[PDB]
Protein backbone atom coordinates (compact mmCIF):
# COMPACT_ATOMS: atom_id res chain seq x y z
CA UNK A 1 0.00 0.00 0.00
CA UNK A 2 3.13 2.46 -0.09
CA UNK A 3 3.07 4.58 -3.30
CA UNK A 4 6.23 4.28 -5.25
CA UNK A 5 8.87 6.76 -4.84
CA UNK A 6 12.55 6.50 -6.25
CA UNK A 7 14.45 8.92 -3.46
CA UNK A 8 14.72 8.36 -0.65
CA UNK A 9 15.55 11.63 0.90
CA UNK A 10 17.53 15.32 0.39
CA UNK A 11 19.46 17.63 2.12
CA UNK A 12 20.62 21.23 1.18
CA UNK A 13 19.63 23.39 4.56
CA UNK A 14 16.77 26.18 5.29
CA UNK A 15 17.47 29.50 5.54
CA UNK A 16 14.55 31.61 5.69
CA UNK A 17 16.36 33.91 3.42
CA UNK A 18 17.29 32.08 0.21
CA UNK A 19 14.29 30.61 -0.32
CA UNK A 20 14.25 30.35 -4.27
CA UNK A 21 11.88 27.91 -6.97
CA UNK A 22 8.95 28.18 -4.50
CA UNK A 23 7.22 25.15 -4.35
CA UNK A 24 4.52 23.52 -1.87
CA UNK A 25 4.98 20.60 0.68
CA UNK A 26 2.10 18.55 1.23
CA UNK A 27 0.41 19.99 4.70
CA UNK A 28 0.04 16.82 7.02
CA UNK A 29 -1.70 16.87 10.38
CA UNK A 30 0.19 16.15 13.61
CA UNK A 31 -2.45 13.27 15.05
CA UNK A 32 -1.84 9.45 14.87
CA UNK A 33 -3.58 8.31 11.11
CA UNK A 34 -6.22 5.81 12.67
CA UNK A 35 -8.47 7.92 13.60
CA UNK A 36 -8.65 9.98 9.92
CA UNK A 37 -11.26 6.95 9.59
CA UNK A 38 -12.64 4.84 7.56
CA UNK A 39 -15.32 6.21 4.33
CA UNK A 40 -18.46 5.19 5.28
CA UNK A 41 -21.61 6.62 2.65
CA UNK A 42 -24.80 5.09 3.92
CA UNK A 43 -28.40 4.66 1.84
CA UNK A 44 -31.35 6.14 3.10
CA UNK A 45 -33.15 2.64 3.11
CA UNK A 46 -36.78 4.69 1.60
CA UNK A 47 -35.50 4.04 -2.08
CA UNK A 48 -36.16 6.58 -5.12
CA UNK A 49 -39.09 3.84 -5.85
CA UNK A 50 -40.09 3.37 -2.37
CA UNK A 51 -41.21 7.13 -2.33
CA UNK A 52 -42.75 6.92 -5.56
CA UNK A 53 -44.89 4.14 -4.16
CA UNK A 54 -45.84 6.05 -1.12
CA UNK A 55 -46.61 9.47 -3.13
CA UNK A 56 -48.31 7.18 -5.47
CA UNK A 57 -50.55 5.48 -2.49
CA UNK A 58 -51.39 9.26 -0.93
CA UNK A 59 -52.10 10.56 -4.44
CA UNK A 60 -54.82 7.42 -5.08
CA UNK A 61 -56.27 7.87 -1.46
CA UNK A 62 -56.45 11.76 -2.23
CA UNK A 63 -58.17 11.25 -5.45
CA UNK A 64 -60.99 9.06 -4.17
CA UNK A 65 -61.43 12.05 -1.38
CA UNK A 66 -61.80 14.30 -4.23
CA UNK A 67 -64.19 12.95 -5.76
CA UNK A 68 -66.79 12.06 -3.01
CA UNK A 69 -66.41 16.17 -2.62
CA UNK A 70 -67.28 16.31 -5.98
CA UNK A 71 -70.33 13.79 -6.04
CA UNK A 72 -71.61 15.48 -2.99
CA UNK A 73 -71.23 18.99 -5.06
CA UNK A 74 -72.56 17.53 -8.19
CA UNK A 75 -76.49 17.41 -6.85
CA UNK A 76 -77.05 20.65 -6.06
CA UNK A 77 -77.69 21.90 -9.83
CA UNK A 78 -80.41 18.61 -9.30
CA UNK A 79 -81.25 20.56 -6.05
CA UNK A 80 -82.23 23.39 -7.72
CA UNK A 81 -84.38 22.38 -10.46
CA UNK A 82 -86.44 19.85 -8.39
CA UNK A 83 -87.12 23.20 -5.67
CA UNK A 84 -87.70 25.75 -7.58
CA UNK A 85 -89.84 24.41 -10.30
CA UNK A 86 -92.65 23.18 -7.59
CA UNK A 87 -92.42 27.21 -6.33
CA UNK A 88 -92.57 28.39 -9.43
CA UNK A 89 -95.64 26.68 -10.44
CA UNK A 90 -96.89 28.03 -6.89
CA UNK A 91 -96.18 31.03 -7.51
CA UNK A 92 -97.94 30.65 -11.81
CA UNK A 93 -101.17 29.18 -9.81
CA UNK A 94 -101.85 32.86 -8.51
CA UNK B 1 -114.93 51.15 -12.72
CA UNK B 2 -111.65 52.74 -11.88
CA UNK B 3 -111.27 51.57 -8.21
CA UNK B 4 -111.62 47.40 -8.62
CA UNK B 5 -110.04 47.52 -11.64
CA UNK B 6 -106.99 49.64 -10.62
CA UNK B 7 -106.26 47.53 -7.27
CA UNK B 8 -105.59 44.72 -8.94
CA UNK B 9 -102.95 46.10 -10.68
CA UNK B 10 -100.94 45.75 -7.69
CA UNK B 11 -101.05 42.18 -6.79
CA UNK B 12 -101.08 41.76 -11.01
CA UNK B 13 -97.54 43.96 -11.31
CA UNK B 14 -96.51 41.66 -7.99
CA UNK B 15 -97.41 38.33 -9.27
CA UNK B 16 -95.68 38.61 -13.07
CA UNK B 17 -92.37 39.75 -11.52
CA UNK B 18 -92.56 37.53 -8.36
CA UNK B 19 -92.59 34.91 -11.54
CA UNK B 20 -89.56 36.22 -12.96
CA UNK B 21 -87.38 36.44 -9.65
CA UNK B 22 -87.37 33.15 -9.13
CA UNK B 23 -86.08 32.52 -12.93
CA UNK B 24 -83.59 34.78 -12.18
CA UNK B 25 -82.07 32.98 -8.77
CA UNK B 26 -83.09 29.73 -11.13
CA UNK B 27 -80.23 30.42 -13.95
CA UNK B 28 -78.25 33.03 -11.73
CA UNK B 29 -77.56 30.19 -8.80
CA UNK B 30 -77.02 27.63 -11.36
CA UNK B 31 -73.84 29.68 -13.58
CA UNK B 32 -72.42 29.99 -9.84
CA UNK B 33 -71.92 26.26 -8.73
CA UNK B 34 -70.79 24.96 -12.09
CA UNK B 35 -67.96 27.28 -11.23
CA UNK B 36 -67.18 25.15 -8.22
CA UNK B 37 -67.31 21.71 -9.77
CA UNK B 38 -65.26 22.92 -12.57
CA UNK B 39 -62.69 24.02 -10.03
CA UNK B 40 -62.77 20.92 -8.11
CA UNK B 41 -62.60 18.84 -11.58
CA UNK B 42 -59.53 21.53 -11.67
CA UNK B 43 -58.04 20.79 -8.21
CA UNK B 44 -58.20 16.90 -9.19
CA UNK B 45 -56.80 17.45 -13.06
CA UNK B 46 -53.68 19.03 -10.69
CA UNK B 47 -53.24 15.26 -9.64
Amino acid sequence: MDPYCPFDALDVWEHRRFIVADSRNFITPEFPRDFWMSPVFNLPRETAAEQVVVLQAQRTAAAAALENAAMQAAELPVDIERRLRPIERNVHEI
Amino acid sequence: QRTGRSALAVLIRACYRLQQQLQRTRRALLHHSDAVLTSLHHVRMLL
